[PDB]
This record gives structure tokens, C-alpha cells and sequence, in this order.
């Protein structure tokens, strides 16, 4: 379906496909950016431990801060997702 | 133990 | 110029106004969303002490974890402003 | 101390 391009990331290989298929089974059950988000992001949080954030839009720029090796941006078809732990 | 990073969707 | 209107907030009426101001000056002084997000977040950090984080757009939707007192969503024009501090 | 907060642009 969707084509995952990956454009920074500071997260193990691992974890990079593990946000990769959390991104696309949250897109086959969501249509709506911030419900797409939500289910990231709890899923993060539980697998991968507090805190993490996630934002997901076609149009945004963003200046954050995330704690090394916790960080991913990437697309997922035409949408951007922002994925990163602080706190 | 923590970075600042910027991104924009183009 | 720019119409204010705050969405969503959990954060003293001071600081929004800092807020709200911190993003105009940002609007006034660059025109791409990473740049916009970066100057209100160091701008924060500097003010009130880290770790704030901010996205700017015009389509995303969000799911983040703020501590309490910390957090605006807002508009300024079209573009929405997304800052809250985690960490 | 803290909250999960939900935005979304219209």
C-alpha cells in the first residue's frame, strides 16, 4: 500500500521498523491525524517506556528535543510522522 | 543525553 | 496583521500572551515552519527553563505528554502552534 | 505532574 521513506532518525534499526509498522497498522485503523498519532505514540509508550510524542500531518515543521537514540521522522505514504521520546 | 532536532515536511 | 486564537491551553494567561507574541515575532521574522517552531522553542527554553518543544503547520494532528501548566495550541493566521514542555 | 493532550488542525 503505502511507501515508508525514512528521512532522520536517531533509534536503533530495530525500533525504526518497529515505528515503520506501528505507523501503518495505526493508518489502516485511522483516518484522522491526531487518533493516527494517539495510537503511535501509546503504543511507544508501552513497548518502549514513557515519554514519547508523535506527530503526524502533510504540512508541519517542528523543533524538538528527544533523549539519543529515541528520535524518528519518516513518511508513510504522503503523510509525515514525527516520533520521539522526552521525558 | 538529549539532542534538539528540526523537521519540515516538504 | 495576525489573528490570535488559542485552543487549547493549560498554562498561566501570562504566558500565553508570551506565547502568542513569541510566535508573532517568529512569523515577522522568518517564513519556514521548522524556523518558526525553532525561535519560539529556544525563546521558551531560554524563559522558562527547558524542555520545550513546538511544531508549526498548517496539517497535523498531535498526541503528546506535557507537564501540567505547560502546554498551548493555538492559531496565529493560518497556522497553527502546537508548544508544551516535556522534560 | 503530567497530561496527555489530543490536536488536531481543522
Amino acid at each position: 500500500d503505502r511507501k515508508a521513506v525514512i528521512k532522520n532518525a536517531d533509534m536503533s534499526e530495530e525500533m525504526q521498523q518497529d515505528a515503520v509498522d506501528c505507523a501503518t497498522q495505526a493508518l489502516e485503523k485511522y483516518n484522522i491525524e491526531k487518533d493516527i498519532a494517539a495510537y503511535i505514540k501509546k503504543e511507544f509508550d508501552k513497548k518502549y517506556n514513557p515519554t514519547w510524542h508523535c506527530i503526524v500531518g502533510r504540512n508541519f515543521g517542528s523543533y524538538v528535543t528527544h533523549e539519543t537514540r529515541h528520535f524518528i521522522y519518516f513518511y508513510l505514504g504522503q503523510v509525515a510522522i514525527l516520533l520521539f521520546k522526552s521525558g | 543525553a538529549t539532542s534538539a532536532k528540526a523537521t519540515q515536511t516538504d
